């Protein structure tokens, strides 16, 4: 019988317990039991959006059958899963597919409703194994499908269902539409409790249960990509594996092992010494660490073996519930369960004493770490280097950004709420509109946030918005709707977020676009969703969006004195109210005002530019000092209220590099002489002394 | 006595593009 | 012949329009997004009707529908 | 879900990271849980090339899968060009490579290693949702 | 960070401005036909910026650039 | 990465540049790492003789590579 030769018996492997406990679903397993128990068309097919446990639902059916938890008409059945590739495989000669298929269908006749045939990925079968001289594998079954001479259980994803089945609506209507829902939070909680049991059966470790519900909350919030429950199961399994590998080798033991083999090589190179004594001491310390590590490993191993014995007792009492020995039930219960559980908990609290360099649990820090290396949103809890670097926020702004205290304050606040957890899970982390006259930081703070947060300058998704003076120009940030030109490669943006979803997005020069470009940003700054043409969504609730204009520049140069910051903000708010739409800036957290620069700012700026100048001339092979009087000249050179800091830059560039490189490619300057930029009478001389 | 086989003979479609071309 | 009850909402924003519809969705269905929230700024231009209804046949937008 | 896939802008040596993993195995510098393992590279083209008959590609692939069952979790199989295996034997009304492997990876039963390019990831995989 | 020079020339007619930049090229690239001479007075209404950038996707000049 | 590509607008005879390379190989005007090589040309279209069956193309290409 080729039913052996081309199937999987689920019912055996369910009785063998190689499958998984299936929780919930009693409506849906009920409705499947319904649609099997008809007269014509006994064929439900699971339409399920991908990964919500479709194969789990068919498995849960088969496990209830082996349990017998069902209506009577399904008691004693069989379910045989169908490898289509087994049906295709040997068909090198013509016609052999059809022989195998008709033979299996006649044996399905000859088993007389005992076997409920199962098909996963039913969109494979529609046009399977066909060629010109074929029967195309849809035609061969469809009369038996109509008359119910068959009990096909189907399971396919919605997208394949539309694309691949309903290209013949007859071979759609032969089946029955069985919709799987979305499993919710608490659904995921229950299912994770069951497979928590299962994954500790595998991975030899311990799981905190509030860590499980943390994993469910975080996975529902931070991965737009699969669906539940599969993502939270993924978080469980990867955090368990990270625990397992951190058990399998220790980091301080690795560093100390590098240390002791370094000292051993050094001593063997020496052959006063005392290096022998230092090697003996470090080997003793490493041996102590090793023996502790081994002993607590052995403690874990004993705990896990007795956990496994608990599981085998659970196996035996489920076998007794299947078979029905009577005193065996209470005997196995009252013997095996409570004493092994209490010394399991005694070994657990012995670990909770002894675990030192050494982890045994799955807590929320592990899930957070696996997430923050899984995507890159910084959710994991702080090292104190990170926390004081977040407290070295504003100082490291002022190593790039002189002055500018308002926006220093606000941006520090925003990134504090980013790491602090107090953020909205409904907005992006901060909406930001920036105002000031041209050149007092409106690019510079944003490059500084890249240089601080990501520790690199030009990685910040810089959609320069100069170009966008025409209402064309949305579709080069949200793609092009299908059949038009830019369908197969999307917009610039939705890539540039759904790649790396924690990234600062500058919209430079907001006011010089089309006036309503910015209703895209109405979507953004309300709710963080932004769906491009190709179907797909984008979350924005893990980025920071900053917008720069220069609207109140006349008013800023006007009334920078003689007002508080409150009326300044209010009056430039009136200005933007003249300019922007009242839908828009209501979605903004803070409009700041950049304030114009004084001269000590300019001195500091010129110093920083000299620092990068000395860096540039370093790889050239040249060191330079300055007269501070020459810096005072440049202070006199590079001041004007009207422009800010760029005239300093080009004035420095001219008045230094033109005589400098003039003398350089005068072929003059031997390296080594640290060049005083002492002054000329109005210029600055570069000297060789 | 020689039997037969069954062949692939596989290829793809031909696609189009379509282009808006804005008025103002 | 008709849908159940259609609505246009008015008034200056932030007075709980979108949030009212999300509250309906939290009621009836127990999610915010399990509802169809399509903001219209995707649709400022003539051509992007195909983002919602879709491409006519015989193109690349033939496998993801609408 | 025993299967990572490496994504980058291309060039940055994803094939190199797989080989350096392989060396650290051979060096015995990995943690113990995958010591002694095999790492073998899978060709698409070796599988496809002869099978101009019906179904023979599926039989090549299933025989390889049953060999991998026979080695019983000892061999870490590698596929470069994951987006090539998407449409690999994607023949006219037949089975590709994917819709054979789609049960054979979400049962843990294999340990494939992925190495794709992010633009071809978007081209060939996040169209095709189940494999993704 | 900034590109290398940036120069807004002022002068009356025919004082050699174009010929200055051509002499620069004929020094540097040994020709005049290695320069990007975007003749700017075509641009008298706004919306020919797409001549220089390209056309945004889902209009005509997406395969071609600007 | 032993494979550079030739580039330009056509009508410049890059075909002939490969030809002259081969002629210098004949003449031995090359460094001592190419004397005795085999400069052979192949069309991609040369292996599109029978493009219906599965892998036939690819079997040709792998046989070439072997
Ligand atoms: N109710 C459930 N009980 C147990 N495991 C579940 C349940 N729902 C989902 N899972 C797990 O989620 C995964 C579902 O596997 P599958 O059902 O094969 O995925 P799917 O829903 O079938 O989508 P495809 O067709 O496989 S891509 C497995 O890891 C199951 O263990
Ligand atoms: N606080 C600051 N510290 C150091 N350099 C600064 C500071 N503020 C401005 N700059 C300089 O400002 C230059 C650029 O000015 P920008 O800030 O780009 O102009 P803007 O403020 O962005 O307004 P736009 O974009 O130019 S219209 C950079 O080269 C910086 O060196
Ligand atoms: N009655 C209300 N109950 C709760 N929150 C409200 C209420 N009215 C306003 N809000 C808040 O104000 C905002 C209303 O959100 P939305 O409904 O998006 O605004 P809207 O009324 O839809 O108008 P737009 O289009 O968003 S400006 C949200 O931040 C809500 O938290
Ligand atoms: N981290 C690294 N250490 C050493 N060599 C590296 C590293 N990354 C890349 N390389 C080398 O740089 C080259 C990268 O080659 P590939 O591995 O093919 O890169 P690739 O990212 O796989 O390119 P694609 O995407 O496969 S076309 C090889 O010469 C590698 O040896
Ligand atoms: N110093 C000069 N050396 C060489 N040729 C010069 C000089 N001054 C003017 N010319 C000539 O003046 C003409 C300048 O050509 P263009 O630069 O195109 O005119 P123009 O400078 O663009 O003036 P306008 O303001 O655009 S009409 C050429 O015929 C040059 O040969
Ligand atoms: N140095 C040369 N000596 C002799 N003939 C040359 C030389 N350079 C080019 N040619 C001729 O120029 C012809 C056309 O140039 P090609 O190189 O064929 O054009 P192409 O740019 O290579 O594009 P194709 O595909 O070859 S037409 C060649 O077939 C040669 O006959």
């Amino acid at each position: 019988q080729a039913l052996k030769k081309y199937t999987i018996d689920l019912t055996e492997r369910a009785e063998q317990g190689k499958l998984d406990p299936v929780i919930g679903r009693d409506e849906e397993i009920r409705r499947t039991i319904q649609v099997l128990q008809r007269r014509t068309k006994n064929n439900p097919v699971l339409i399920g959006e991908p990964g919500v446990g479709k194969t789990a639902i068919v498995e849960g059916l088969a496990q209830r059958i082996i349990n017998g938890e069902v209506p009577e008409g399904l008691k004693g059945r069989r379910v045989l899963a169908l490898d289509m590739g087994a049906l295709v495989a040997g068909a090198k000669y013509r016609g052999e597919f059809e022989e195998r298929l008709k033979g299996v269908l006649n044996d399905l006749a000859k088993q007389e409703g005992n076997v409920i045939l199962f098909i996963d990925a039913l969109h494979t079968m529609v046009g399977a194994g066909k060629a010109d001289g074929a029967m195309d594998a849809g035609n061969m079954l469809k009369p038996a499908l109509a008359r119910g001479e068959l009990h096909c259980v189907g399971a396919t994803t919605l997208d394949e269902y539309r694309q691949y089945i309903e290209k013949d609506a007859a071979l759609e209507r032969r089946f029955q539409k069985v919709f799987v829902a979305e499993p919710s939070v608490e659904d995921t909680i229950a299912i994770l409790r069951g497979l928590k049991e299962r994954y500790e059966l595998h991975h030899h470790v311990q799981i905190t249960d509030p860590a499980i519900v943390a994993a469910a909350t975080l996975s529902h919030r931070y991965i737009a990509d699969r669906q539940l429950p599969d993502k939270a199961i993924d978080l469980i399994d990867e955090a368990a594996s990270s625990i397992r590998m951190q058990i399998d080798s220790p980091e301080e033991l690795d560093r100390l092992d590098r240390r002791i083999i370094q000292l051993k090589l050094e001593q063997q190179a020496l052959m006063l010494d005392m290096l022998n004594e230092e090697l003996s001491d470090k080997e003793r310390q490493y041996s102590e660490l090793e023996e502790e590590w081994k002993a607590e490993k052995a403690s874990l191993s004993g705990t896990q073996t007795i956990k496994a014995e608990l599981e085998q007792a659970k196996i035996a009492i489920e076998q007794a519930r299947r078979v029905g020995d009577l005193a065996r039930m209470s005997e196995l219960q009252y013997g095996k369960i409570p004493e092994l559980e209490k010394q399991l908990e005694a070994a657990t609290q012995l670990e909770g004493k002894t675990m030192r360099l050494l982890r045994n649990k799955v807590t929320d820090a592990e899930i957070a770490e696996v997430l923050a290396r899984w995507t890159g949103i910084p959710v994991s809890r702080m090292m104190e280097s990170e926390r004081e670097k977040l407290l070295r926020m504003e100082q490291e702004l002022h190593h790039r950004v002189i002055g500018q205290n308002e926006a220093v304050d606000a941006v520090s606040n925003a990134i504090r709420r980013s790491r602090a957890g107090l953020a909205d899970p409904n907005r992006p982390i901060g909406s930001f509109l920036f105002l000031g006259p041209t050149g007092v930081g409106k690019t510079e703070l944003c490059k500084a946030l890249a240089n601080f947060m990501f520790d690199s300058d030009e990685a910040m998704v810089r959609i320069d918005m100069s170009e966008f003076m025409e209402k064309h120009s949305v579709s080069r940030l949200v793609g092009a709707p299908p059949g038009y030109v830019g369908y197969e490669e999307g917009g610039y943006l939705t890539e540039a977020v759904r790649r790396r979803p924690y990234s600062v997005i500058l919209l430079d020069a907001v006011e010089k676009a089309h006036p309503d470009v910015f209703n895209i940003l109405l979507q953004v700054l309300d709710d963080g969703r932004l769906t491009d043409g190709q179907g797909r969504t984008v979350d924005f609730r893990n980025t920071v969006v900053i917008m720069t204009s220069n609207l109140g520049s006349d008013l800023i140069q006007e009334r920078f004195g003689e007002l508080d910051y409150a009326h300044m903000k209010e009056l430039v708010l009136g200005v933007v109210s003249h300019n922007f739409r009242p839908e828009f800036i209501n979605r903004i957290d803070e409009v700041v005002v950049f304030h114009p620069l004084g001269e000590q700012h300019i001195a500091s700026i010129a110093q920083i530019q000299l620092k990068r100048l000395y860096k540039r001339l370093e790889e050239r092979g040249y060191e330079i000092h300055i007269s501070d009087e020459a810096l005072k000249l440049l202070s006199e050179n590079g001041y004007d209220p009207v422009y800010g800091a760029r005239p300093l830059k080009r004035a420095i560039q001219q008045q230094i590099e033109n005589p400098l490189a003039q003398q350089i490619l005068s072929g003059e300057l031997v390296p080594g002489k640290v060049i005083r930029l002492e002054v000329n009478e109005d210029r600055i001389v570069a000297v060789q002394h | 006595a020689a039997a037969a086989a069954a062949a692939a003979a596989a290829a793809a479609a031909a696609a189009a593009a379509a282009a808006a071309a804005a008025a103002a």
